[PDB]
């Protein structure tokens, strides 16, 4: 953000800066199913049937 | 193994290359 | 204000699992991460939107780890729970939605 | 300011035998290299 | 914990992290290909296909022949040895003939040069043997013991040359040519 | 205005002095006149600066090549290592030699036990391995007689040994040193040259192709290989340089993030290594076994548990240190990210998806020849790069930082996340026990088409965990009935100190004789009232429904016959039919018992003498004799009764099979309609359809047809004995007592007459084998319309893998 | 020893494949012994011919080199 | 091990049993089906 | 040759083992398979074109099954066929429509949101502009065609068209 000689002077960064990384990461939410935590065993009987 | 690393890098606002 | 070291200690505790992390311990870690989330940066990092708000994204991870560790969710203070629900509604979209 | 974490593993660098370690030396576990290392073998002092 | 400490903490500064403007300039340079006068350094795969250390010996032989003075020949030989290119019968003979012709050079120096050439790999031949024989015959001032010691080397070299000649002429059944060569030997 | 963006005007270049005067064949605008007129012997046959093609990209819509780094031309030496012979990465060998010495070294250091982990990497050098397996190469001929004599007469008689071609000084210019491999490289037919059997080659090739994904990526080996979780980021874009630069950026980002995560894990694990405590849960986990390897209960203490934990932590620490070192290795001076040793995460390649569309260009509606001659080829390209990360631990923080890079990916680039993580699964005999085979074995008839749904339920089959105790029972009696220890049954109950008649108890989960729900014996409701309602027969259907505790509709569906013959008056009066012999209960009300679910008898083998039977049934020999009338030997007896106290009985039928009453309740209406319409039989063929076999050919038969069998065509001995002389002493060839599979690759249904692939050529073309006439249909390729119309849903690589 | 790469066929008993084998053997011999390069290069053993069969094109009647009927 | 190899012809390779559960769209249900089938195969292989 | 395949029971064997047919039946129990009884034992053919490394089209897998009579009507094909749900046909039946803007979102909603009101297509705008440019010069060529002629035939009470 302090780079005055940007775009106009032909400066285009090769690596996306950490500030922009954090901004883009913080803009969107996280899917709660990506944690894939598992503590109890698999349900052999009811899990496949479930509800229609 | 830079010499006087604490004073030059971690102690000086110019990192030893800025003439204040 | 050593939230990185606080996170390191929390990870050490969740790797140990014998000290049996208390609701108070979980509340302290959550409050620390939320304070770090609300801490602003300097102007060069503040030219765009504030970047410390990303720290609230770690809250669902901590909640899942509390579920694994057996720390009750309701034992948290309601004042903390309001902000926890705020961060959840900001970074905890389900797959169905 | 925090110095970077040391890249040297202490699980394979045997340190000098402290006077405090001698009391629990009879009640402590160690690998064969720990017992018979070139510098300060611990089995010798455990027998002594 | 989002932005890693290793990018903003000066304690974890990388001691040997070069700047962005240095390495590119370092690799952009194209140094001159005339490191040595006789040959050109190859910069392209086609030039590398054409380039060979053995082939440089031919150009060095030509330049050595074009040289008119023994000091210039010695300088060119020093350049060739520093480059490490192959040394062969042609350069050995053209150097030995001028060393023998030159009078300011002690007769031991030419023998030392021949020994170092044969150590570098240039196989001896009959012309070089004749040149060394002439120098030995014109080495009166040197000790008789030195002359005898080098005579033993010369005669064993001639025997080796005769063995090589008979080996290379046996399959082709050129009895007359083999006898003619052995008459000279 | 959205068009306000497309408004900026440009300015023409500024000329100086006069205009370029032309020269005072059609004048072609594209060709530069003076440059083309310039001689090639001076200007060189170059249209571009002599720079490696890696820096040049073929442009779009312009018939010229462009450069991604505009005007910044790196010389050839930039890519090559400093002072490289012929700009090679290694000046020792060329590309093909460098590739082949790898195979030679791998075969030199090969060990077959090391291939259990990897996939294609486990396969050794094909040529060397196959020529070693070839048994005709171990017999290396000695040097031949003439060569031996020539060498002898040259070395001894003629005093001049025959020099090998390597040591011959053929350089007339100079003497070359004798190479170390002049004659000391031993010659053996088993090592070189390679000669292998065709079948071995075929098997090796097909096995190598098939074993593509059979690689255990996450192992405990120390080094680059060996991790807890593996992540593969397959990033795809339109241009090779685009994906290369994106891969470099993502590699840098992942390097920093992974370094911070691994250093946090290290500073967390060093605390545990310094000191810690073992939890009672961990102690119980270590001491939960009923019997250790030493034949008895094992008592792991705090010290041993801590030692195991510390060993695991030491291994994890060394892996983390290796990861940190590999992360710190890359430097701006020399950054190589295509090898795992000097980079983390290392970046690998993948074959780009290239699809050539071939289409007409002319608009003519008459000339097919012109349309075909106007054909043009244009291809779509999708280039991908794969980034491989191998974390020695599973951390949700790294996944959070990794999944959130699609937000800031570069222009026109997508990403796929492959995750291979170790996960603990539980296998228990409680729901998947290891029992004996059923007394009546299932045949091919249970595995016909639609049998996956008609007569099979999804595993695991339920087994009752609750039981009802009878009046004549005790703790030991119920333990014997359920095949469990009385003490463990009492512990499972945990609340009943005494057992009373008609009490429901919980079956222990480890019992070996647990009953299966819905036993195979149907339940029939007797007509007798067994009450004071009528005294002779149940009258209404509501009475039977009340007795059986089931719905009237289900009662109607279970049998149907009562509904069909129901003698009901239309003036609101329903009565049971007097011709109803019995009333059957619905499947839902069925009950199961050990006597009706376990086989009371079992068949013995040839080599059984009252000991193997007891071992198999887990009963005592005395009990076996008591229940079989004290028989000393079972040589002459094939069926032996099983004592009720046996701890491992034999089941009548397979529990996973579906009872037929379920299908009856399914198609209840069909049975009722068949009874109403008196469907005795429905013929499917005419009277003499068997006269012409090829005429009908129902849509299930397959060619070639099998001719009717003959008695004595099995072997020449039997054929001669039966059809030739009738005096041959031996009936047939000596048949081994075991089973012989004539068609070894194919498992044919036993007891079925079938042929074998024909040994003779004549029968192959003289049999009733048809030929392809209509279009060829594949079970899956039919979605892809044709070889020309290749329908691809996604532009993924043809060599792409799904882990 | 010869290892076939590219398009593999059951029988390669053809002059083109024989030429390829000859070139491979000559290159291997040159790599093994340096001075062998001169006779082979002067006899053209090492030289590579860039000729290849014309690629398929459906506009042609056969697909390679013959046009369609004209009236 | 031999009985398991016979039961799973192509599902095993280089000593690494592999099952690609593709039955359900949801990976959560597919992993349940895969674990169930793996346990069933292991139970049937344990007859030895 | 023609023969009946025997089956020696392990009990009847001198030493019992696990028969291959028993193991195959266990395999069919494990994975729900189909045992084709009418499958001949003499038609086991390997697709050498795609199973032998000799050919340039070698791939290692049996891409096609050598069966000239194998069509699509038969239930053997039907059982192992792949349904078109969620496939490239599913992609094509939704992505490929005349108006990709309408594919992304409703044109009326998009116009009402970003612009003021619904905007007509470029073709309709061309029609309206041509009518505007041609009505000024003359009014003879045009006619009156409308979807509902009821309003034109029975105009409201206070509808008096202006004479021209």
């Amino acid at each position: 953000s302090h780079r005055r000689d940007y775009i106009r002077m032909g400066y285009i960064p090769r690596y996306t800066p950490w500030e922009w990384i954090a901004i883009q990461e913080a803009d969107q939410p996280l899917i709660a199913e990506q944690i894939r935590q598992d503590n109890i065993g698999t349900s052999y009987f009811f899990s496949l049937n479930r509800y229609w | 193994q830079l010499q006087a690393q604490d004073r030059i890098i971690c102690g000086t606002h110019g990192a030893g290359i800025v003439a204040h | 204000r050593q939230f990185d070291c606080c996170d390191a200690i929390w990870q050490e505790l969740v790797d140990r699992r014998w000290p049996r992390a208390s609701p108070l311990t979980a509340e302290l870690y959550l409050r620390s991460i939320m304070d770090h989330a609300n801490t602003p940066t300097s102007e060069p990092l503040q030219s765009f939107a504030n970047i410390n708000v990303v720290e609230k994204k770690k809250v669902p991870l901590v909640l899942a780890q509390m579920d694994e560790l057996g720390v009750p969710r309701t034992h948290l203070s309601r004042v903390l729970m309001d902000e926890v629900e705020d961060s959840l509604r900001k970074f905890q979209t389900y797959r169905s939605r | 300011s925090a110095a970077p974490e040391s890249s040297v593993s202490q699980s394979h660098t045997v340190n000098a035998p402290t006077v405090d370690e001698c009391e629990m030396l009879a009640e402590r576990w160690g690998t064969m290299n720990y017992w018979h290392n070139d510098t300060f073998p611990r089995l010798v002092v455990f027998l002594k | 914990a989002n932005i890693p400490r290793s990018v903003w903490d000066p304690a974890q500064h990388n001691p040997n992290w070069s700047d962005s403007y240095g390495h590119d300039i370092t690799n952009r340079r194209a140094w001159p290909a005339r490191k040595w006068t006789v040959g050109l350094e190859p910069c392209t795969p086609r030039e590398w296909l054409q380039f060979s250390h053995r082939n440089l010996a031919y150009a060095y032989n030509g330049a050595l022949r074009a040289c008119h003075s023994l000091p210039s020949m010695l300088l060119l030989y020093k350049e060739m040895k520093q480059r490490g290119v192959k040394v062969d019968v042609d350069t050995m003979n053209v150097l030995l003939t001028r060393a023998a012709r030159h009078e300011h050079i002690q007769v031991d120096d030419v023998f030392l040069l021949f020994d170092e050439l044969v150590a570098l790999g240039a196989r001896p031949d009959l012309a070089a043997a004749e040149t060394l024989h002439t120098v030995l015959s014109h080495s009166a001032s040197m000790p008789e013991e030195w002359r005898e010691a080098r005579r033993l080397q010369l005669v064993e070299l001639y025997n080796n040359l005769a063995m090589e000649e008979v080996e290379r002429l046996a399959p082709h059944r050129a009895d007359r040519l083999l006898k003619e060569q052995m008459k000279r030997f | 205005y959205y068009w306000s963006r497309y408004r900026m005007p440009t300015q023409m270049p500024k000329f100086d002095g006069p205009a370029p005067v032309a020269a005072p064949t059609k004048t072609n605008e594209f060709i530069d006149p003076i440059d083309d007129k310039f001689p090639m012997s001076i200007r060189g046959p170059l249209v571009r600066p002599d720079v490696p093609e890696d820096q040049y990209v073929d442009s779009w819509y312009i018939c010229t090549s462009m450069t991604h780094h505009m005007g910044d031309y790196r010389p050839w030496s930039a890519s090559a290592p400093p002072n490289a012979f012929r700009f090679r990465p290694f000046n020792e060998f060329d590309a093909k030699g460098r590739e082949y010495v790898q195979y030679m070294r791998e075969f030199a250091r090969f060990d077959p036990r090391k291939s259990r982990g990897n996939g294609q990497k486990g396969f050794p050098f094909r040529d060397a391995y196959l020529t070693k397996m070839n048994e005709a190469n171990q017999k290396t001929p000695p040097p031949t007689l003439e060569t031996i004599m020539d060498r002898a007469v040259r070395e001894h008689h003629q005093h001049a040994r025959i020099l090998s071609p390597l040591e011959v000084q053929r350089d007339v210019g100079r003497l070359e040193p004798i190479p170390s491999y002049a004659g000391k490289i031993n010659a053996d037919r088993s090592v070189f040259p390679f000669q292998w059997k065709t079948e071995d080659w075929y098997e090796y090739e097909v096995a190598k192709v098939r074993n593509r994904r059979f690689v255990f990526e996450n192992t405990e080996e120390d080094g680059i290989r060996g991790s807890e979780v593996t992540y593969k980021i397959v990033l795809e874009g339109f241009w090779d340089h685009h994906v290369m630069k994106l891969a470099e950026d993502v590699c840098m980002f992942l390097k920093d993030v992974g370094r911070q995560i691994v250093e946090e894990k290290l500073v967390a694990v060093r605390r545990l290594l310094q000191g810690g405590a073992v939890d009672p849960e961990l102690l119980a986990a270590f001491n939960c076994a009923r019997a250790g390897p030493f034949g008895g209960l094992d008592e792991y203490d705090k010290e041993e548990v801590a030692n195991f934990l510390r060993s695991d932590l030491r291994r994890l620490e060394e892996q983390c240190l290796s990861v940190i070192n590999r992360c710190n290795v890359p430097v701006p001076g020399a950054t190589n990210i295509y090898d795992p040793h000097t980079s983390w995460p290392h970046v690998e390649k993948l074959e780009p998806w290239v699809r050539m569309a071939e289409f007409w260009t002319s608009s003519s509606d008459t000339s097919f020849t012109e349309l075909e001659m106007s054909t043009a080829h244009y291809e779509f390209r999708k280039f991908f790069r794969v980034i491989i990360c191998k974390l020695p631990f599973q951390s949700t923080e790294f996944e959070k930082r990794m999944y959130d890079i699609r937000h800031w990916l570069h222009r026109q680039t997508s990403c796929e996340f492959h995750t291979i993580y170790r996960r603990n699964v539980i296998h228990d005999s409680a729901v998947f026990p290891t029992e004996h085979d059923p007394a009546t074995p299932t045949t091919h008839e249970h595995h016909r088409m639609f049998s996956f749904a008609l007569d099979w339920q999804s595993a695991p089959v339920n087994r009752l965990s609750t039981d009802t105790v009878h009046e004549g029972e005790s703790w030991d009696a119920v333990a014997q009935r359920l095949g469990c220890s009385v003490g463990e049954l009492k512990d499972a109950n945990a609340e009943r100190e005494t057992i009373e008649a008609g009490v429901v108890i919980n079956v222990p989960v480890t019992a070996t004789r647990r009953l299966t729900s819905f036993g195979a014996t149907p339940l029939v409701l007797p007509l007798k009232t067994t009450s004071a309602k009528d005294g002779e027969r149940i009258r209404t259907w509501e009475e039977a429904a009340a007795i059986l505790d089931c719905t009237v509709e289900e009662l109607q569906q279970c049998n149907g016959h009562a509904a069909l013959t129901y003698q009901k008056k239309e003036s609101e009066a329903g009565e049971f039919d007097s011709s109803v012999t019995e009333l059957v209960a619905p499947l839902s009300c069925w009950t199961s018992t050990s006597e009706s679910e376990f086989s009371p008898v079992e068949r013995v083998h040839a080599n059984d003498t009252l000991v193997a039977i007891a071992r198999r049934l887990q009963c005592s020999e005395e009990a076996l004799r008591a229940v079989n009338d004290g028989i000393t030997d079972v040589s002459g007896l094939d069926f032996v009764r099983v004592p009720p106290e046996a701890r491992r009985p034999r089941r009548l039928v397979e529990p996973q099979l579906r009872p037929q009453a379920a299908t009856d309740a399914l198609l209840a209406r069909t049975i009722a309609e068949e009874e109403t319409f008196k469907l005795k039989s429905i013929p499917h063929l005419p009277q003499n359809a068997e006269r012409f076999p090829h005429e009908y050919h129902t849509p299930t038969s397959r060619f070639p047809p099998t001719p009717s069998e003959t008695p004595a065509t099995q072997d020449w001995m039997a054929y001669t004995a039966k059809y030739l002389d009738k005096q041959f002493t031996i009936s047939a060839e000596p048949a081994p007592v075991y089973n012989v599979n004539k068609l070894w690759p194919m498992q044919q249904i036993p007891g079925k007459v079938d042929q074998t692939p024909f040994e003779e050529d004549q029968t192959w073309l003289l049999h009733s084998i048809p030929v392809q006439q209509l279009e060829m249909h594949h079970h899956e390729k039919d979605l892809q319309d044709l070889p020309f119309i290749n329908h691809e849903q996604f532009p993924r690589s043809l060599e792409w893998n799904a882990p | 020893h010869i290892v076939s790469e590219g398009h593999a066929m059951p029988s390669i008993a053809n002059e083109i494949a024989a030429f390829a084998l000859r070139m491979a053997v000559a290159n291997a011999l040159v790599k093994l012994i340096p001075l062998t390069r001169i006779p082979l290069k002067k006899s053209g053993l090492l030289s590579v011919d860039r000729r290849r069969e014309r690629g398929q094109f459906p506009g042609y009647l056969d697909g390679k080199k013959v046009k369609r009927r004209f009236a | 091990e031999r009985r398991l190899r016979i039961l799973a012809q192509h599902r095993v390779g280089m000593g690494v049993l592999k099952l690609d559960a593709d039955k359900y769209e949801d990976q959560a249900d597919n992993v349940t089906f895969g674990t169930t089938k793996l346990s069933e195969l292991l139970a049937d292989a344990r007859k030895a | 040759g023609v023969h009946r395949v025997g089956y020696t029971h392990p009990s009847t064997l001198p030493v019992p083992c696990a028969q291959r047919w028993d193991l195959r039946l266990a395999r069919a129990r494990i994975f729900q398979e189909y045992i084709e009884e009418k499958a001949p034992g003499a038609w086991q053919l390997e697709d050498e074109r795609s199973m032998s490394p000799e050919f340039k089209t070698f791939t290692g897998y049996p891409m096609r099954d050598m069966r000239p009579g194998y069509g699509q009507n038969l239930p053997d094909y039907i059982m192992k066929k792949r349904l078109p749900n969620n496939t490239h046909y599913e992609l094509f039946a939704r992505r490929d429509i005349p108006n990709e803007d309408n594919a992304m979102y409703g044109k009326y909603l998009y116009d009402m949101t970003v612009h003021g009101t619904s905007l007509p297509s470029t073709y309709r705008m061309h029609k309206d502009i041509n009518k505007a440019q041609r009505n000024d010069r003359k009014l003879s060529g045009n006619r009156f065609k409308v979807l509902c002629s009821s309003g034109a035939k029975n105009p409201p009470s206070g509808w008096e068209p202006i004479p021209d």
